[PDB]
Order: C-alpha cells, then structure tokens, then sequence
C-alpha cells in the first residue's frame, strides 16, 4: 500500500540577530554520535535507517503535494503559489529587518512581488506537477533519489496483467475492471522472484518433510466412491476356487485385505506421480508368501519406474524368486538383476520389468517458474493417448501366469490365484486412472519447479506395507471432486503462495546478513574463536525484540527437532561465503545512498574529521560571511600559518603524549578521529566560548572534552566585548565551516524542485486478474 | 428514468478514486458481466523492508 | 484558474442550480448528462464541458 | 467427460480433432447453429420511425 506524502519535508530554519544586521539559513538533520576505531560504513547505515525514518522515506510512498497551492488576488497573476517549504514571507520579513538596520528603504512593491512568487507549482508535459520551494540540499537529494527508486516499481495495470497472463488457469472466471482502472490504473508490485533453492539445498530433509507433510495432510481428505470390500472378495473367491473347508492360497490373499490406511496410500501415490523423484519401498516378511508376491508385482507394474530405486527393484525380484523358484534368500544375495530376471523368466514368470510413466505437460505455467513448462507423471503407468497400460502384452502375460506352474509341478493354484488378482487390479486401475490424474495435476499446480526438481524423500518416513499396497490396488476407490474440496484447495493455494513469498524474503535477508557480517575462515585457531563469537552475537541480536525471520521459516528449520535458534545458526553458518546471486532492492539502494552521503558530507550531521587548537594571540583566517564574533569556523583548515606549515597530530599519538605543554605552546591540527561537536547560535552579542575546557590531562592519557560552541553575533564598536575576547580567552578551537550554514543573501541556492505524479492515477490494491469459480 | 439507481451522484466525487469506489459500491444494482466473488492470486512477492 | 476538472464542473452545476432555481429542469437535465459522462472519470468530465 | 480424458491431454487439440473424437464415441452435438434474423420496424407515431 503506497503512502501519499502530503507535504515536502524541508528542514530550513532562519536565524537572525536582534539587530537584524545578520541572518542565515540552517539545515536541521540532528547530531548523530559517531565512534572511532570501528568501521564508518556500518554506523553510517545504522544512522541512515533512522534518517530515512525521520524523513518519511523508508516505507514505499508517492508524492501528493500538488494541491498545496493558492492564487493571488491580482487578476493578471494566474500562477499557483505553493505553500510548502520555507515560506517567502519569512525571508521577506528577514530581508526587511536587514534593510531596516542599514537605514535602507524597505523592499519595494515590485521586489515584493518578485520574492513572494518564487515558490510555485506548475504542470509538466505528461501531467505531473512540479513544485519549486525553498528547501535544503540533503533533504532534496535524498527525497528525489528515494522517489526515483520507489517509482522504479510502479507499473501500469495493463503491463502487470500482461506479465502475469501466462500463469492464469483456465477454469477460473476473468475479473472485469472499471474503465478508469484500465486507462489510469497503476500498481506497486515487486516483480523479482527470490530463489528458494538455498534453503532447500542446505537442509534438504527438513524442507522435504515439511512440504510432504502439508501435501499429504491436504490429500488425505479427498472424497472417494469405493466398491465394497466384501463384494470384491466374493467376486475373487468365485473367480478362483475358494472353499472354507480346505486351506488355499486365495484365502491367504483375501484374509488380510485392509482399507483402513487407504487415504495414506492414496496420498503417497499422488506424491509419487507429482514430484520428479520420490522413492518408496516395502519391507516384506522374512518368510515370503503370496501377499508379498502380489505387492511386489503391484509395485513393479503400477508404481512409476522413477519411484522405484534399483535396490528396491533388486529386493522385489529377490523376494519373488524366493517365493516362486524354490530358493532361499542366501542363494540370491550375490545375484544381480540380470540373473534374477533370467531365473524368474525361465520358470515362466514374465512380470520382471520396471515401466516408465508417461509425462503430461501442465496447461498453464507453474507458479514461481518464469519462462518454464511444468510436467507431471500419469498415474498407474497408463499412456494418456492409448488409454491403457504402457506394457502392450499385459493380457498375454496374465494368461502366461495362468497357464504356468509355480511352487508345484502339478496343479495351477498359485498361477490361477495370482492371475485373477492381477486381472482385478488391472481392471480397477484402467477404470480409475482419470481421477487420480486430475488430482495429481491439481496438486502439482501448487509447487514450483525448484521444489519439483529438488525435493527428495530421504527420511524413509512414507513407506507402504505390502498388505496395504495389495489392498489398495484390489479395492481401488474412485476419486470424487466435490465443491468443498475445490474451495479448500483454493484456500491452500493462497496459503502456499504467501508462504513461498515469505520464504524468499527471509532467504534474501539471510544472504545479505551473512555477506555483510562473516568473512572467510582459516585453519588457524583464534579465527575459529572469532567466528564462533561473531555467530553468537549475530544470533542473539537477530532473535531479540521482533525476530528477523518469519514464523514459517522457523517452523521448517525446527521440524527436525532443534530449538529454532540452533537451526537458524546452522543454516547461517552453512551460507558463509556463498555464490548465490542476490537482488538489490530499492530500500537497499536508498540506505546505501544515505550512508554514502553521511560519510561524505560530515558537517551536516554534527561531526568533523580534523580540528585545530591554537592560542588567541595568533591571528587566524576565518569565515566572516555570517558575522559571528570570533567565529570558530574556517573555510578550510590553514595549510600554512605565519609562513610555516601547521603541525598535524593523530589522536592516538596526542593521547600518548607527555609533553603536551610544549606542543600546545604553538598549536596543532588533531586528526585521525571523528570529532563530534554542537553549537548554539545566540541572537545577541557576547563572548564566543566553549561550554567545557578544550583539554583534560590524566596520568593515563590526554583527552579532548566535548565541544559545544556558544556562538554570538558581532558588534564592532564594543570595547568591553573586544577586551573580554582578547584577554579572558587564551586558546581557541577551530573546525571547518558546517555546510548546513548558509547566508540569507544567497537564498536562491535553497530553491529546489519536487515532481509529483498526476492526480488522475487510480491505485489497485488487489491486482488479481481472475475470480474463484464459486 | 434512465437508471433505476444512479451509478453515482456527480456532486459527491472529488477525484477518480472516489468515482471508482462509488462504481464498486453501486455495481450490485446493475446487470454485471461477471458477478464478483473472492479474488484468486497467482503471483505475489514481498520486498525487503527497512 | 484553479482546482481540478471534476471540482470545476461540480461547482458549476451548483451555481446552475442556484441561478436557475425558478426552473429546476435545467439543473436536472445537466446532472443527467453528467451522470453518463462521469463514469469515464476525469476524461468524461472534460467531454461534458466540450 | 465422455471420452475419458483430461483437460491437459486435450489442451493442444484443435477444434476439428475434438469434433472427430466426440463423433467417434457417438456424440453428435459438436456444431454451433446460426440464429435466424428477424426483421422488425417500430411504427411511426409523432416521431420518425426506426
């Protein structure tokens, strides 16, 4: 939400003597205490944040000072006189008093009209309003720079709609816009996308666990329509020969069909078909039975090949060979894939191959993936074009299993049972692939491409029991999409969008902090000590008051089990010396500009870098423009005085000294330090002297006391004041003239221009281009 | 009468934002091409703050 | 000489009502035209003045 | 709905391809029908007619 600033933040103050002979204009930005021995850029930034807060510049804003104007009584003058800045009436009064001192006549009518019309608002070619007012240099520069930096992100509504037109899904309803919002609509949106890959790469399993848990909590509640388990069991029992008097293998298959954990397996299937690489494995019993063979066949046939790993494939083949080929686990421990396949095929079993799923491209662009096309695997290894399984000989393979002989030379019990089970599972998958495909597509629309290609399941938390797999494929349910489910999904889509944006912002802030704070590490001790101490200080500072990091990031770092501070500390340590690109946001540029101007123009903020101390009996060139009596300001520090160079001493050497009397008998220039000072310009005439003494001598060292000048104006013919200045004061301190001080005579240099955008612009708070279906 | 309920009173508005808001308030009394509902967002980013 | 286009046209209608208070038809008719024109925004107000 | 597909699969299908798919299944409603135009004239009554 842009903030419309109604008034220009000038800081001009007019100071005039009681006589009125002298007058001056000053910029008030305040005094900021600057330390020595520490880096200056860091303090400059710390002060720049507060300076931006003072000027109403830090937060995004636009200028709305166009309407602050009036019109003159005279009918010729149609000019719009602006009311902001230093009012020309004040300068008129000061100039009138100054001319009243010198017995000059007051300002004439023509001169009054010339002066009172200096501040004016006029239209610009494109509709903006330019206001020319009296203002300081620093405020003008900082305000204009901030205006430009924030204007870099304001774009027309049509351009934004064009930028985000690729990602709008087909089903949702377009949003009508008022014609004004089309002709004059403007939106403030940041359009740079922060990569989430640093966090995902640094701590992969935490992010994977968090996203998988959220996705499965969402998926588990999808309504389904399922055939009764008892009905399917009756159908299978009739298909084979099932009797209650005699033990059989079909009874073993149909004695542990459980639908209790169906939603979990459904969510696992959606996750497998959604991501690029999501591994799942099953642990079979120590003594394999027909359930294990059924589950292994189901995994190989209907789970995607990418989901099954090579070790899982070998384990499944080993279990199948143990059951169907008169062998033990110790026989096939050293056996490879090819030997297992040949052994199983020699006995007549053809289901020894993995099958690659077929990708389908999403209709619209994946979120947070500019200029990219997303894809997802079709469930159950069914080709969308052919509407059947990828393996085109599946019926022939089932017939082969039916006619084959496994575990018994005579009798087709195992073959018939397995063939019936596989045929039932194939029919269920062929009937129900569509709804699972739709659900996989929709839930794939929620994750970006970085998460699609990066997230992996390494904790092994989401496995499927063999009983659950065979039950899930035998009694497959038909996924039903209700309106409530779609509404909940839309709400979660909004939640995921917000959380991704917050994660990106947190990552960018952390990258900036780790680049600014911690340097390179070395094999030497003491370097490790310094790094540990700096890490502790950084963690303690960032976590105090309002935490720098968002709550969702703390959650994803904590999900491992850490305290929240420990996880962030580890992540920050892992990011030291990165090469990840970062984006310079407008606020960073504004702070850098203000800090650079703080470092350069030191006089505006109440600190200088060199001072001079010399006795009163040595004459000194001084800045006599203002009219101060015994002015402590010099236009520039004298390079040579009385034909000899002025001695320069560093603050450290000066403090270390022990013969300060001899060196002070001549006077010297102190440097290599940041001298903070202040002054109080008093309107009357009086002796100009410091609040405290210049110097303090201790047996430990010598220091310079705080500097506070009491500046008084000058009347030349005053023997009392002249004698007091000549005799009472024995030593004087000189600093370079502050740049905020400016004479009244050259007031035209305070004229400055500010541009405000057209008032016809209408701002859209919600730039969404589409409506929810219901 | 041209309108059952006027789109807005011309005297009340002072800038374009006012007329946009008045249209958004009065749109319920007119035949709408798309009846408004919740808006759906597809791109959203947060910049770093001071 | 001062003020926005919307303010200028709005205040002109008030004066039209005041001067022609004897015959309220003129004020009623002018506001009818302004209602149709004011939807466009500041541009519509300019079109009304022409 | 009728050919057991998904929006993504038939996203790139042109109009003629979709029409062939529906007709093969046995769905004949794949055509848009033009609406016949009706002439009409308001009778002139104290004003020019239209």
């Amino acid at each position: 939400e842009l903030i419309k600033v109604p008034t220009i933040p000038h800081n001009l103050v007019l100071i005039q003597s009681d006589n009125g002979k002298h007058a001056l204009i000053k910029e008030d930005l305040g005094q900021w205490p600057v330390e020595t021995g520490i880096s200056l850029v860091n303090q400059a930034g710390v002060f720049a944040v507060q300076l931006a807060n003072k000027l109403g510049i830090d937060k995004p804003f636009v200028l709305d000072a166009g309407s602050n104007y009036f019109t003159d009584t005279s009918f010729i003058d149609t000019r719009k006189y602006c009311t902001d800045g230093l009012s020309p009436r004040e300068i008129q009064k000061a100039l009138n008093r100054q001319r009243a001192y010198y017995d000059r006549p007051e300002l004439t009518i023509s001169e009054n009209k010339t002066l009172l019309s200096q501040s004016i608002i006029y239209p610009d070619a494109d509709g903006n309003d330019v206001s020319i007012i009296f203002s300081g240099a620093m405020s003008h520069a900082i305000f204009t720079y901030a205006q430009s930096q924030w204007n870099k992100n304001i774009i027309k509504l049509d351009d934004y709609i064009r930028e985000i037109t690729l990602t709008v899904p087909k089903q949702y309803r377009p949003r009508r816009f008022k014609e004004i919002e089309h002709t004059h609509g403007y939106v403030y949106r940041e359009l740079n996308q922060g990569s989430l890959l640093p966090l995902v790469d640094a701590n992969l399993k935490e992010s994977s666990s968090y996203y998988f848990k959220k996705l499965m909590s969402s998926i588990s509640n999808v309504p389904v329509d399922a055939r009764t388990l008892q009905s399917a069991t009756a159908a299978l029992a009739a298909d084979t020969g099932q009797a209650v008097n005699r033990a059989q293998h079909v009874s073993m298959l149909t004695n542990r069909l459980t639908t209790a954990n169906a939603p979990t397996v459904r969510a696992i299937t959606v996750l497998t078909c959604m991501f690029k690489q999501f591994r799942i494995g099953m642990t079979y019993a120590l003594d394999p039975n027909i359930m294990d063979v059924a589950a292994a066949t189901c995994m190989l046939l209907f789970r995607p090949a990418q989901s099954i790993s090579d070790e899982q494939y070998r384990y499944c083949l080993q279990t199948m060979a143990v059951f169907l080929t008169n062998t033990t686990y110790d026989i096939v421990n050293n056996d490879t894939i090819d030997v297992l396949k040949m052994k199983l095929r020699n006995q007549g079993w053809p289901f020894v191959e993995r099958y690659n799923a077929v990708e389908i491209d999403m209709s619209v662009e994946p979120l947070r993936s500019p200029g990219q096309v997303g894809r997802y695997y079709n469930p159950f290894n069914i080709d969308p074009l052919t509407k059947k399984h990828v393996e085109d000989r599946l019926e022939e393979f089932i017939n082969q299993v039916q006619v084959g002989r496994f575990r018994n030379a005579s009798g087709n019990a195992v073959g018939t049972t397995l063939a019936a089970f596989l045929r039932a599972c194939r029919d269920k998958t062929s009937a129900n692939w569509r709804g699972y495909s739709v659900l996989v597509s929709r839930y794939r629309s929620l994750i970006p491409n970085e998460l699609f290609e990066s997230l992996r399941n390494i904790s092994g938390e989401y496995n499927i029991n063999p009983q659950d797999e065979h039950s899930f494929f035998f009694a497959l349910a038909q996924i039903n999409a209700d309106d409530e489910f779609i509404g909940a999904i839309d709400k979660e889509s909004a939640e995921y969008l917000d959380e991704y944006a917050t994660l990106a912002r947190d990552i960018s802030n952390s990258l900036t902090l780790v680049k600014a704070a911690f340097g390179p590490l070395e094999r030497t001790s003491g370097s490790i000590i310094n790094h540990a101490n700096n890490l502790n200080k950084v963690i303690n500072h960032v976590f105090a008051d309002k935490p720098l990091i968002s709550e969702t990031m703390l959650k994803i770092l904590t999900i491992d089990g850490t305290t929240g501070k420990d996880g962030y500390r580890n992540w920050l340590d892992k990011l030291v010396g990165h090469n990840y690109p970062v984006y310079v946001e407008p606020v960073v540029n504004i702070m850098n500009f203000i800090s650079a101007r703080f470092v350069a123009d030191s006089s505006y903020f109440g600190y200088t870098n060199e001072i001079m101390i010399m006795p009163n009996h040595i004459n000194v060139p001084v800045d006599d423009r203002f009219g101060f009596r015994d002015s402590p300001f010099c236009t520039s520090l004298p390079r040579t005085i009385m034909g000899n160079d002025v001695r320069r001493i560093s603050y450290n050497v000066f403090s270390m000294m022990e013969d300060i009397d001899d060196v002070i008998s001549e006077g010297f220039i102190l440097y290599d330090a940041y001298f903070n000072f202040s002054y109080d310009i008093m309107t009357t005439d009086g002796v100009t002297r410091l609040k405290e003494d210049i110097l303090i001598v201790t047996d430990t060292g010598n220091d310079i006391k705080p500097i506070h000048f009491y500046i008084y104006f000058e009347n030349r013919n005053d023997k009392k004041l002249r004698y007091e200045s000549k005799m009472n004061v024995s030593y004087r301190l000189y600093i370079k003239t502050p740049a905020c001080l400016l004479p009244l005579s050259d007031y035209m240099r305070a004229q400055h221009d500010y541009v405000s955008p057209s008032s016809s612009r209408v701002y859209i708070k919600d730039p969404a281009v589409v409506y929810t279906r219901s | 009468k041209l309108f059952e309920t006027s789109p807005f009173d011309p005297l009340t508005i002072k800038n374009n934002q006012d007329v946009v808001d008045k249209l958004y308030a009065t749109q319920s009394s007119s035949i709408q091409e798309v009846v408004p509902t919740k808006t759906f967002a597809t791109e959203l980013q947060f910049g770093v703050t001071s």
